[PDB]
């Protein structure tokens, strides 16, 4: 209204605003090794999946990009584009090789051969994976016949489950003596490659990227760099991809070697403890308030 | 070769088998948490060895207790069916390092130290991947649980009163080693170091986790102090209800 | 008794997901892009509302 | 257009007959038909631009 | 009559869809996977809530 009363009203609040910005990253000098993950020339099968670790390394996930001719990631609890900022505990990868029309089955709570006899993934997945067309490297004219998977099993598999045991499947009730007589199956089926296939009957090459949340103290990310600690101004902070805005202060917590942050009722962090200068610092939001107006009326 | 036998009995677990389930630091909080814990007032079986026919089920965990201190505990074993046929864990202690691997061990059925040979463990190891070396780790608690291909091992020890049962209060655990081992474990045994060969004795506590809901209590200082179980009696039950 | 209580009830909301993948902001703000971020804001701005 | 009833079916074994990508069904999931019973099948054939 | 005519409201309630495919938990666990299911029961879950 263009006319005010006599009265108080409320009207807006007032805030500090910060002053300067604060990256605080560990010491990480080494790169990680993706290049031997793909280009290997020698995959796995799919029964005996390949695993490597990852830590203690600078993670630029672009170049990846410049190994494979893959077109795109699918990526679950997180996004492609946001990996170069994010700072994990340890990485796995998962190496692989399947047909065309099973690309589908390599995702949380799916059912299948795959992933019920080979392969599982945990219903919380937060990971990427990567398929690519492999025709011209694992076909021959007369066919292919290093890549077997299992088809026959007792019961299902749980995520993250490797099976090698190379036993024969019993149907019946009479003991089948390893021998591949009736109701007597040998569980390993050869997956046949040939290039006059169509697209869906072609192999294609899979590896699983999975990353583990900051619940321990990191030790792969990007290359950001570190700048200063300053305290006693509302600043904005970034410890290991948390990012906040407050003052940061000494703190007296009696931190347990193992605790690397700290909580309070509302589910806010207020303690946190430098990666490089194991110091705990405590966090508090400059000061904030509401603002009134008294006036008498306009006229 | 078979030279060493057990003998059972049972005992009150009281209130034991306590761990800090995050690594989050809190005080002066009530926590209800929902995981695998041991519940109170169950029985829990103590074992006598002396100088063994292993069947010991892993179930959803296992509360390992010693209040020896002559030292004659080195390890633990896991598997399905602890043959070639199947991987299983070597986790075995000594005094400089601790040494993880799952391969394909043909174990014998009194596996023993001959001390310090493991031909007497096992026979042959063809297939694994996995490897681990470390740093090795009054009563002594131990828990070991596995979610998702994930090992998880808790432990703590404390200087004790000198009486056999186990003692009232509380004493937290906690978490020392996280492994990706992603295996399928039905049985577990035990390791014993044999001198030469020597007679020896020891006994041991062993007690079964279940998935419950607790109470927890932190001070001021961010240690637990208390626990309520919210599946013993109704009157824990409203004490939960409530908080 | 009752002011108390109301106002920890409300202060305790605040730790609620109401279905989205973090009851933080900050957290769901750097580990997705922003038209994957509108969808997973909103949930909690209902809830809160 | 043809009918299909009165018999078991196992959708699996559609996956070893052409050679397609995956499924895009809308009113159920392809993982879940083998649990599923109906009244009758129908199956529409034909050939189209890409 | 009043607390009838609530009552009575409040069970017939229970047969509304709010925009799911059915309104019944067992048929939607058991046409869909869980991943396409949780969206689906949301959807109950607000209504009756
Ligand atoms: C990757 O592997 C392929 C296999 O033929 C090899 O030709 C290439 O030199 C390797 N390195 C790069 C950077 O592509
Ligand atoms: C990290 O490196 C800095 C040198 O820039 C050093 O002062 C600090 O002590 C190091 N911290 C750790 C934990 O290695
Ligand atoms: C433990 O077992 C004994 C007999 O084996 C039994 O008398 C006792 O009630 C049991 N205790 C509990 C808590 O179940
Ligand atoms: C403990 O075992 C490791 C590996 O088996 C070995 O290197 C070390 O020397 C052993 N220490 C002792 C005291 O036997
Ligand atoms: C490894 O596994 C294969 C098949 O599972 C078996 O034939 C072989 O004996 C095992 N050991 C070695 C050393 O290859
Ligand atoms: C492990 O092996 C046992 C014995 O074959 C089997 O009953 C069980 O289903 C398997 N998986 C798990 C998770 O226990
Ligand atoms: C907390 O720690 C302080 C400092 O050691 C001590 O004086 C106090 O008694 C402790 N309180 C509790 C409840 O442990």
């Amino acid at each position: 209204s263009f006319t005010v009363e006599k009265g108080i009203y409320q009207t807006s609040n007032f805030r500090v605003q910060p002053t300067e910005s604060i990256v605080r990253f560990p010491n990480i000098t080494n790169l990680c090794p993706f290049h031997e993950v793909f280009n290997a020339t020698t995959f796995a099968s799919v029964y005996a999946w390949n695993r490597k670790r990852i830590s203690n390394c600078v993670a630029d996930y672009s170049v990846i990009y410049n190994f494979a001719p893959f077109f795109a990631f699918k990526c679950y609890g997180v996004s492609p584009t946001k990996l170069n900022d994010l700072c994990f505990t340890n990485v796995y990868a998962d190496s692989f090789v399947i047909r065309g029309n099973e690309v589908s089955q390599i995702a949380p709570g799916q059912t299948g051969n795959i992933a019920d006899y080979n392969y599982k993934l945990p219903d919380d997945f937060t990971g990427c994976v990567i398929a690519w067309n492999s025709n011209k490297l694992d076909s021959k004219p007369s066919g292919n016949y290093n890549y077997l998977y299992r088809l026959f099993r007792k019961s299902k598999l749980k995520p993250f489950e490797r099976d090698i045991s190379t036993e024969i499947y019993q149907a019946g009730n009479k003991p089948c003596n390893g021998v591949a007589g009736p109701n007597c199956y040998s569980p390993l089926q050869s997956y046949g490659f040939r290039p006059t296939y169509g697209v869906g009957h072609q192999p294609y090459r899979v590896v699983v990227l999975s990353f583990e949340l900051l619940h321990a103290p990191a030790t792969v990310c990007g290359p950001k760099k570190s700048t200063n600690l300053v305290k006693n101004k509302c600043v904005n902070f970034n410890f290991n991809g948390l990012t906040g805005t407050g003052v940061l202060t000494e703190s007296n917590k009696k931190f347990l070697p193992f605790q690397q942050f700290g909580r309070d009722i509302a589910d806010t962090t207020d303690a946190v403890r430098d990666p490089q200068t194991l110091e705990i610092l405590d966090i508090t939001p400059c000061s904030f308030g509401g603002v009134s107006v008294i006036t008498p009326g306009t006229n | 070769v078979n030279l060493i036998t057990r003998t059972q009995s049972y005992t009150n677990s009281f209130t034991r088998g306590v761990y800090y389930p995050d690594k989050v630091f809190r005080s002066s909080v009530l926590h209800s948490t929902q995981d695998l814990f041991l519940p109170f007032f169950s029985n829990v079986t103590w074992f006598h060895a002396i100088h063994d026919n292993p069947a010991l089920p892993f179930n959803d965990g296992v509360y390992f207790a010693s209040t020896e201190k002559s030292n004659i505990i080195r390890g633990w074993i896991f598997g399905t069916t602890l043959d070639s046929k199947t991987q299983s864990l070597l986790i075995v202690n000594n005094a400089t390092n601790v040494v993880i691997k799952v391969c394909e061990f043909q174990f014998c059925n009194d596996p023993f130290l001959d001390v310090e040979s493991e031909f007497r463990v096992y026979s042959s190891a063809n297939n694994c991947t996995f490897e681990y070396v470390s740093q090795p780790f009054n009563l002594r608690e131990f828990v070991f649980k596995n979610i998702d291909g994930y090992f998880k091992i808790y432990s703590k020890h404390t200087p004790i009163n000198l009486e056999r049962d186990l003692p009232q209060g509380f004493s937290a655990l906690e978490p020392l080693v996280d492994l990706p081992i992603g295996i399928n474990i039905t049985r577990f045994q035990t390791l014993l170091a044999l001198h030469r060969w020597t007679a020896g004795a020891a006994a041991y506590y062993v007690g079964y986790l279940q998935p419950r809901t607790f109470l927890l209590k932190y001070n001021e200082n961010g240690t637990i102090t208390d626990a309520v179980d919210c599946a013993l009696d109704p009157l824990s039950e409203t004490k939960c209800t409530l908080k | 008794n009752h002011n108390a209580q109301a106002l920890n009830t409300l202060v305790k909301q605040l730790s609620s997901k109401f279905g989205a993948i973090s009851s933080v902001l900050n957290d769901i703000l750097s580990r997705l892009d922003p038209p994957e971020a509108e969808v997973q804001i909103d949930r909690l701005i209902t809830g809160r509302l």
